């Protein structure tokens, strides 16, 4: 699979969303226990590094939910 | 979990057959040392390999600690298993150097990952002495010996994992060294993408259900809005709605008439599994 | 529907107890007209009214056509009233004029909503002629005579509806106006807040669960998470968890041990129903 | 009640859910049948006033679901 995001249950999946839409791709709740090994791109949105995958290739996340949003509204942006 | 063997010039002329009688799944063979080390069997056993239809490796023997040496041995090693096309190849770090040479093993890599899939080789001593992380954005081939499950730092996965240096078989000279490949690794040198689960829903109540059924399955969730290519999905489940909105792909649909028993269903699909 | 009856100076001495023995729940009366006119009625019809615990309002009868002349008119009736505390006031709309007097009517509405919840009254046509959708940020009171219900633009909805100006009681002077006035009016100018219900959830799989109760309540949802005053919802329901998760004024809670059976109590929940 | 936000099914209700965060409110789908007249500040999310209550007090919304988010994240900003 080219593209997942990953989230947290809670405001960060709001994000992730809009994120899956721009790739046109998956999302899925960090709390699934799943195979990550076949994925190309490994986006995480919220949240600290060590929360998600080894496998994770980005993390988008601001210290605030808001701030969180908005990070993943200028990565759409610049895509 | 299946088994691949390396070799290299030391063990001379080598029937590889007899290694895929072993059950040997392929074979990693030396191209290179240093900058000017040339392996004199390295064509032969990539040939007598890949002619019989098994996985094969080409690994270059590191000898540098600066970006400079990294790109002549990487250009080296290139030239090496030119007229070859091995299934991936290795850096080979067991060089004696100081300190933390990661950036020179990116830049080697940066050369050679533009035309193989490569793979980083070391103990777990070199690792905790001579690299960072940064070196994780390739995979691992742990050298552990002697031990019942490996052990490292910075990675937290390997994809192959060499157990001994010590293996012995009548007919090839010297020891060879055997090593476990994952499943995720073949998948991933031969190109093979297959996601097992998915679920599609449309924009509103029927992404509740969906979810549900996703987390039963462990797998993602994907807004049916969204163009993908569903062509690898093994199972493609989608939550309320007609088979006709949904990829030619789908293969289970569960709905109800109004979105409560859209939700029972998927409540019922998960009990019965 | 309840009903409330309108007077003026024209009504003479008016026993309001009349009225109130016929079921009418307040009187709206009569306070000025003009730049300089005033009610002399309007003292003792706010003030019988209040006595006897019943409704009050207090109308203007506007002749202004430009902002300046509104704000005149405005502070003028402000004088009229002063004194008495009506529940409401109204801005009475009927005077010669030409085009768009919207801004105007704004200027007076300005004034003399800084100390009074207040009320735009007119007619149909009035409305086509003279005013813009500006002006629906106040409720309305339509006089509409000899219809069935009353048709009117801008506004959706009404407050009142004047539905005769050719009332009649024996021992009151000339017509009384009676309307018909809501219940939504009748609790905004008490200051009655109550929400009937809300659906309370946890951050996560609980939320799915929340929603489809909520879509059969037809209520909001919201977050237990957001710090909220619960004190004015009557029927405050939680989805998942625990009591001490929740506001004190939580009165049914549906959860389950998993996600699923939470999940399956609503949908049981919703069958109950 | 004092803030309510509506919004209408889909990508809207992520950008409606930061909003009531800020605001501490509850949020409410358009589809359901519900009694406006008692709330205070009537917030909608995306989409055209048309399809809102007449009880309406603010429409917050962009061309794209992107820049709807985009002006609630602003609106956020500058309370």
């Amino acid at each position: 699979m080219e593209n997942l995001v990953v989230y947290n249950d809670g405001a960060d999946q709001r994000a992730a969303e809009y994120l899956a839409d721009r790739l046109a791709c998956p999302t899925i709740n960090n709390a699934r226990k799943f195979d990550y090994s076949n994925v190309k791109n490994v986006y995480a949105v919220g949240g600290n590094k060590e929360q998600y995958t080894s496998y994770l290739t980005t993390l988008i996340a601001g210290s605030t939910r808001y701030t969180t949003m908005q990070a993943v509204l200028d990565y759409i942006k610049n895509l | 979990m299946k088994k691949i063997a390396d070799i290299s010039n030391l063990n001379g002329n080598v029937d590889v057959k007899l290694l895929f009688n072993l059950g040997y799944i392929g074979i990693i063979a030396k191209a290179s040392e240093g900058g000017t080390f040339v392996d004199k069997y390295y064509k032969q056993n990539y040939t007598n390999t890949k002619a019989q239809g098994k996985i094969t490796g080409a690994y270059h023997f590191a000898n540098f600690s600066t970006i400079a040496k990294a790109q002549q041995e990487a250009n080296f090693f290139l030239n090496c298993i030119a007229g070859t096309t091995p299934d991936f190849v290795v850096l080979d770090l067991e060089q004696q150097c100081t300190g933390d040479i990661t950036d020179a093993c990116l830049a080697f890599l940066n050369i050679v990952a533009k035309k193989f899939k490569c793979v980083v080789y070391c103990n777990s001593s070199f690792i905790k002495e001579h690299l960072n992380s940064k070196i994780c954005a390739y995979p691992l081939w742990i050298a552990n010996y002697g031990v019942a499950t490996p052990a490292f730092t910075l990675w937290t996965k390997y994809a192959m994992w060499q157990f001994t240096e010590k293996g012995q078989v009548s007919g090839i000279s010297g020891y060879i060294d055997f090593s476990y490949i994952t499943d995720e690794f073949i998948k991933y040198i031969k190109g093979e993408d297959e996601v097992e689960n998915l679920v599609v829903y449309n924009d509103g109540a029927d992404q509740r259900a969906a979810e549900y059924l996703a987390d039963r399955l462990a797998c993602p969730t994907i807004n049916n809005a969204r163009k993908f290519d569903y062509s690898n999905v093994k199972n493609v489940y989608a939550v309320g709605g007609n088979k006709e909105q949904y990829t030619s792909y789908l293969t289970t649909l569960i709905a109800g008439s109004t979105r409560y028993t859209t939700m029972q269903a998927v409540l019922d699909y998960i009990k019965n599994l």
